[PDB]
RNA sequence: UACCUGGUUGAUCCUGCCAGUAGCAUAUGCUUGUCUCAAAGAUUAAGCCAUGCAUGUCUAAGUACGCACGGCCGGUACAGUGAAACUGCGAAUGGCUCAUUAAAUCAGUUAUGGUUCCUUUGGUCGCUCGCACUUGGAUAACUGUGGUAAUUCU
RNA sequence: UGGUGACUCUAGAUAACCUCGGGCCGAUCGCACGCCGGCGGCGACGACCCAUUCGAACGUCUGCCCUAUCAACUUUCGAUGGUAGUCGCCGUGCCUACCAUGGUGACCACGGGUGACGGGGAAUCAGGGUUCGAUUCCGGAGAGGGAGCCUGAGAAACGGCUACCACAUCCAAGGAAGGCAGCAGGCGCGCAAAUUACCCACUCCCGACCCGGGGAGGUAGUGACGAAAAAUAACAAUACAGGACUCUUUCGAGGCCCUGUAAUUGGAAUGAGUCCACUUUAAAUCCUUUAACGAGGAUCCAUUGGAGGGCAAGUCUGGUGCCAGCAGCCGCGGUAAUUCCAGCUCCAAUAGCGUAUAUU
RNA sequence: CUCUCGGCCGAAGCGUUUACUUUGAAAAAAUU
């Protein structure tokens, strides 16, 4: 490698994308932008593999292009834009405003979500500085540099922000016993109340989290997201509540659907 | 770089005496039996049964309340049930250990034809299967090693196309019925 | 008369402005249906003009049963025009190929290459 | 399927190897009707290469005076499409081979509180007390004269 | 002010500096046009800096194959450390100057070799293990050998440049031009490996970009590398041959007995092929689907190894006669050859099967 | 196992240090 490297091949792409094996030999590279390569959805991705609106990547340019998606509001026209945790993305001509949240198995849940809902969006604090004549900042998980804002805001915070104005609107503290959603590592997409914060100077702060069913589970400090002060989440869920459902229980509610219905 | 996948296996093993008479015995007796081409066929079901036979052996071995021994066994003993090889009193995946390759070898379509009457001979039944006479619900299947479910057992048909089925007698009843 | 067209899988896409489906054919006598004739089919189901209508991608069951397409059904010709892909417009005469081949197009691309100027034009 | 069989002696029981047995991979022989996948100048020579191709690029949105065009309506600064050229970006991705290389490369783990970063995304873009109702000079494109046996030379 | 586990952090105050090879503070384009001579909405390009994303770069702990016929290695020409600097994007003997004499080693240092790019992984395998990994994914390295650069955010780049070396092309003999370990192709080397095809429709990437380009990639061609399925015939009646059962002292006779063998008879059912039409597709091909023709075995005919033991299947017939030869090993051949060579019969695997080598 | 600071508990030391075991979170996809 002498310069930064553009292509990304299918097998070596993030596996929640669910890609297959056998269409292309490459897949799509998220260009660079507010998420990471790993934990975000490129644009095409969720187009034509979860919607099936479009069928190939010749029709995702036809649609990007004539304006019609926009992912916080604003009008995106790339086609491997990286939309990632927590993202609104409004389709107009259709009037359907969908969310990226985690699914349960650790996937990208296609969540629709009432218009009303799509105005907001929540965003974990990151690293707050003090820079030029005073003027305080933030810097959220979508790398929104915000200036002013409420003293109280700590780190690993979430902010309820608004789409439009681009301004905060109001926080939830990381405190225990506050709803939190896991964003990375074998727990992703479990939704639980935080239980415990142990610290661990130098190293990762692991935290214990308690699921709604009572199975308690644990992560490293940065892969959690805080949602619901108290236990009612500040946003709608999936069809799943975020409990993770083991392997013979999920078999379970399979052979009971095929009983319901034949 | 490109776009396909080089997995595949083979799906027989040879043994490894090539000449005891005892194993020629067996294995010319099954092919008797059950009407196959040559003695891959007999290798091939006697390996899919050592597969089940090895999942079973690593799954006695966990302790009975493990969830892995519990979900694969399970599943295993419902796949079983389903090919039509154990019975739904003996569902315990003890009784896995407790088969035998011509439980295997009953399942074919080549036998189920035959068995059920649908032809005369096992040969006879083997190429009617080839020359698409035998359909499964709806589907006409080519093939003598089909492994015939439970549910799919009841109906085998005709497959209407064919001269023993709805009409459209063959080549042979046209040609010799313009003789004059 | 012995086909019949059914569907599966059905959309509506407003922002393509077209109505996509799955197509399953029955005919258990005659051959591979032609594209010309679901069309008729499909624009007779949907009261709609033929002309508008596209199909592809027919693999025929084993036996001689189903077959199954995809086709999609746009709003207006000029929606057609704009968003098929031009080889699937090609097949009904509304757009027309280049009949120049790669290894001839690029001979010449290195030959103009070679040569600064106007006199760019000149070669071929 | 946690397997063995022949071979030293007049015969036995051994040590013991040789040979057989099964695989899997390269070559090769002989033969080859259907059908679905599918490896393929690695080994020997990281030896040498005739020829063609493999890296280009324009939107309403930097620069149009190529009649190059159908074409305005005519003193209408510039209607449109637009070859060429300047400008900007890419060409550092991809592909190929395994010669080097033995704590090197690499793998898991940590660190940058020791640094660089096109692009993308969010912030910042009258904080500065000191001709603008529009600044200057070139140079391609084009015209015209050429050199060299010869070049993507000029 | 705010923060880390910890700042010589971030922020604030003051005194100053701010490079002529200089740092930012729009002399830019498009779209609709509109309100009290002046004010204006949307978008595109741009920009010092910050944060971000994509990374790159250095460090950390642990983990390599064989070798002692490699036991001491390092340090004059930095080896190990200290202080100050130089260069560097930075931390450092990274380099320089001055000091100190250190650093590693039987827990195998140092030197060699390697038919060594590492890993994910492959084959085998009860358990343990053994062997492999050039090879499509990740990381690395190099474009004939070394070296040095330009431009740029990113290169010590080679489908960029400059040199020397080694090859090598066109000459008008003055000069000019190279780089297939990219795709196809050739020579050469070999036991050993395909088309100088077609297309950007799929997958994605690049650009000023709903448009252009792409030997990346796709698609056909060669392809018994290897892998999956799977034809080369099925039924009935006769005609013999046996086997049991019954009646018969036996010989023999029957069966709504069995089992074989029939260039025997009868019909039906089919696919390999030739060919239309459709479908497939970027256009094709193939597979799949339909009409038409298409099968009696004396062919639309199955091979490759074998018949002494190991090791399945002949002490069958003829030829050669310790010759020719066979035979992995043990051995045979010297005249009834159970082993050679044929025929017949038979065995093993079966569209596959022999041999050689490596490894388990 | 405990003495201080805060709301019966949370902070702070733990205990000579390790080997061992068990749990937890991190550990690329393909292959298995």
């Amino acid at each position: 490698a002498r310069g930064p490297k553009k292509h990304l091949k299918r097998v070596a792409a993030p596996k929640h994308w669910m890609l297959d094996k056998l269409t292309g030999v490459f897949a799509p590279r998220p260009s660079t932008g507010p998420h990471k390569l790993r934990e975000c959805l490129p644009l095409i991705i969720f187009l034509r593999n979860r919607l099936k609106y479009a069928l190939t990547g010749d029709e995702v340019k036809k649609i990007c292009m004539q304006r019609f998606i926009k992912i916080d509001g604003k009008v995106r026209t790339d086609i491997t834009y990286p939309a990632g945790f927590m993202d609104v993305i409004s389709i107009d001509k259709t009037g359907e405003n969908f969310r990226l949240i985690y699914d349960t198995k650790g996937r990208f849940a296609v969540h629709r979500i009432t218009p009303e809902e799509a105005k907001y969006k929540l965003c974990k604090v990151r690293k707050i500085f003090v820079g030029t004549k005073g003027i305080p900042h933030l810097v959220t998980h979508d790398a929104r540099t915000i200036r002013y804002p409420d003293p109280l805001i700590k780190v690993n915070d979430t902010i309820q922000i608004d789409l439009e104005t681009g301004k905060i609107t109001d926080f939830i503290k990381f405190d225990t016993g506050n709803l939190c959603m896991v964003t990375g590592g074998a727990n992703l997409g479990r939704i639980g109340v935080i239980t415990n914060r142990e610290r661990h100077p130098g190293s990762f702060d692991v935290v214990h989290v308690k699921d709604a069913n009572g199975n308690s589970f644990a992560t490293r400090l940065s892969n959690i997201f805080v949602i619901g002060k108290g236990n009612k989440p500040w946003i709608s869920l999936p069809r799943g509540k975020g409990i993770r459902l083991t392997i013979a229980e999920e078999r379970d509610k399979r052979l009971a659907a095929k009983q319901s219905s034949g | 770089p490109v776009a396909r996948s080089w997995v595949c296996r083979k799906t027989y093993v040879t043994p490894r005496r090539p000449f005891e008479k005892s194993r020629l015995d067996q294995e010319l007796k099954l092919i008797g039996e059950y009407g196959l081409r040559n003695k891959r066929e007999v290798w091939r079901v006697k390996f899919t049964l050592a597969k089940i036979r090895k999942a079973a052996r690593e799954l006695l071995t966990l302790d009975e309340k493990d969830p892995r021994r519990l979900f694969e066994g399970n599943a295993l003993l419902r796949r079983l049930v389903r090919i039509g090889v154990l019975d739904e009193g003996k569902m315990k995946l003890d009784y896995i250990l407790g088969l035998k390759i011509e439980d295997f070898l009953e399942r074919r379509l080549q036998t189920q034809v035959f068995k059920l009457g649908l032809a005369k001979s096992i040969h006879h039944a083997r190429v009617l299967i080839r020359q698409r006479h035998i359909r499964v619900r709806k589907q006409v299947v080519n093939i003598p090693s089909f492994i015939v479910r439970l549910d799919s057992q009841k109906h085998i048909d005709f497959s209407l196309r064919s001269p023993y089925g709805g009409g459209r007698p063959g080549r042979v009843k046209r040609k010799n019925a313009k003789k004059g | 008369d012995t086909v019949t067209i059914r569907t599966r899988k059905f959309m509506t896409n407003r922002l393509l402005q077209r109505k996509q489906m799955v197509i399953d054919v029955l005919h258990p006598g005659k051959a591979t249906v032609p594209k010309t004739e679901i069309r008729e089919k499909l624009a007779k189901m949907y009261k709609t003009t033929p002309d508008v209508i596209f199909v592809f991608g027919f693999r025929t069951h084993f036996g001689g049963g189903k077959t199954t397409g995809f086709g999609m059904i746009y709003d207006s010709l000029d929606y057609a025009k704009k968003n098929e892909p031009k080889h699937r417009l090609a097949r009904h005469g509304l757009y027309e190929k280049k009949k120049t081949s790669r290894k001839q197009r690029k001979e010449r691309k290195n030959r103009m290459k070679k040569v600064r100027g106007t006199a760019k034009a000149n070669v071929g």
